[PDB]
């Protein structure tokens, strides 16, 4: 499982 | 590697039809990115359509639009999809796919979707007949044509300075209207002839119109 | 059924600070709204500036900063540059969807104010021979962009029957021009006599009115 780019919201 | 979201799809579609838009990602690990679809309509601003997580577990929509759009993705093909169903006039806009990096970070070039039942119509070209401080203003009104675009020249191109061809507006009838204007010496109003050359290619219409005082 | 509101327009000079606000109809704007700021320069060039209230998109200059001011979200541009003239949209997060605000037009003054030259055109007799009359008002070579056009038929203010268009910023003059069209039925046009275009712009100390009578 690689990372996830940070979304525009949480 | 330079990033690029290449969009394809779109065009003119009849009220109630369906479209599918594609967004192929290049230069990023598409698999670990939140993707989103937004749109930009002439009189409106940006409107957020929706978003999808890298695994497709979660797909969020704008409540007003959730029964009209379907967002999906194929990470093996590095592609994001927007499916439009039962479209209406208010869906006419430029649609963009966006990649989230703390914000709307990466954008595609945009895909135009025009929703209209209008038939191809050539324009009617009326004069805008002419004064401020030796300056006069004249032009042509290119009305009731479909679809876009229209081109306008003056005196077959020999006249260019002081020329403003404005963006078309969409009237309630579903037809476009556009204006082209030129300022000239008022000296010239009686010693030069002014003609606007209008080309509406979609309907094979070419009209030359003389503007007189 | 949430409306995000912003300032219509803001004007600044290069080097001054611009503050844009973003308001929610539901209530106060919190960090749970993850305020996002997007910039649109001419020719539909969209750039992400801020996300999650405060987080800059990597590489965006630090002269753009996102914050909360009171119960609103805010984008501050410190030392705004001529490059920063654009429309700034904010988006607020509402649990499961983003709503964008109507956007703010930020002007970064690059030249002196120019009052528009105002011209009025009555319907052509050709167009009259069909069942429509269109009266066109032209605001020529004005700066900055903010302008208002009001249509008046026999001193009566009109609504819902006009549409207007603006050119892009001139390469040479940095100016704009605007075209407004009032559309009426040949009957409605011939019923009244005086057609007036009222123009408000910052280069005019009072509104200019251009008028014509029928015949
Ligand atoms: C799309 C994306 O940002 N993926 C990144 C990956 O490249 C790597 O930086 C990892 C570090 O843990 O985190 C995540």
């Amino acid at each position: 499982p690689g990372s996830t780019a940070p979304p525009a919201h949480g | 590697m330079e990033v690029k979201l290449l969009q394809s799809g779109g065009g003119l579609v009849q009220p109630g039809g369906s479209l599918k838009l594609s967004c192929a990602a290049s230069g990023i690990d598409f698999s670990g990115y939140w993707m989103s679809w937004v749109r930009r309509a002439p009189g409106k601003g940006l409107e957020w359509i929706g978003e999808i997580t890298p695994d497709s577990s979660t797909i969020n929509y704008a409540p007003s639009l959730k029964d009209e759009f379907i967002i999906s993705r194929d990470n093996a093909k590095n592609t994001l999809y927007l499916q439009m169903t039962k479209v209406r006039s208010d869906d006419t806009a430029l649609y963009y796919c966006v990649s989230y990096y703390e914000g709307f970070a990466y954008w595609g070039q945009g895909t135009l979707v025009t929703v209209s039942a209008a038939s191809t119509k050539g324009p009617s070209v009326f004069p805008l007949a002419p004064t401020s401080g030796g300056t006069a203003a004249l032009g042509c009104l290119v009305k009731d044509y479909f679809p876009e675009p229209v081109t306008v020249s003056w005196n077959s191109g020999a006249l260019t300075s002081g020329v403003h061809t404005f963006p078309a507006v969409l009237q309630s009838s579903g037809l476009y209207s556009l204006s082209s204007v030129v300022t000239v010496p008022s000296s010239s109003l009686g010693t030069q002839t002014y003609i606007c050359n209008v080309n509406h290619k979609p309907s094979n219409t070419k009209v030359d119109k003389k503007v007189e005082p | 059924q949430a409306v995000v509101t912003q300032e219509s327009a803001l004007t600044t000079s290069p080097g001054e600070t611009v503050t844009l606000t973003c308001r929610s109809s539901t209530g106060a704007v919190t960090t749970s709204n993850y305020a996002n700021w997007v910039q649109e320069k001419p020719d539909h060039l969209f750039t992400g500036l801020i996300g999650r209230t405060n987080n800059r998109v990597p590489g965006v200059p630090a002269r753009f900063s996102g914050s909360l001011i009171g119960d609103k979200a805010a984008l501050t541009i410190t030392g705004a540059q001529t490059e920063d003239e654009a429309i700034y949209f904010c988006a607020l997060w509402y649990s499961n969807h983003f709503i964008f605000g109507s956007g703010t037009k930020v002007t970064v003054l690059k030249r002196t104010v120019a009052a528009p030259s105002v011209f009025i055109f009555p319907p052509s007799d050709e167009q009259l021979k069909s069942g429509t009359a269109s009266v066109v008002c032209l605001l020529n070579n004005f700066y900055p962009r903010e302008a208002k056009v009001q249509w008046k038929v026999d001193n009566a203010l009109q609504s819902g029957n006009s549409q207007e268009s603006v050119t892009e910023q001139d390469s040479k003059d940095s100016t704009y021009s605007l075209s407004s069209t009032l559309t009426l039925s040949k009957a409605d046009y011939e019923k009244h006599k005086v057609y007036a275009c009222e123009v408000t712009h910052q280069g005019l100390s009072s509104p200019v009115t251009k008028s014509f009578n029928r015949g």
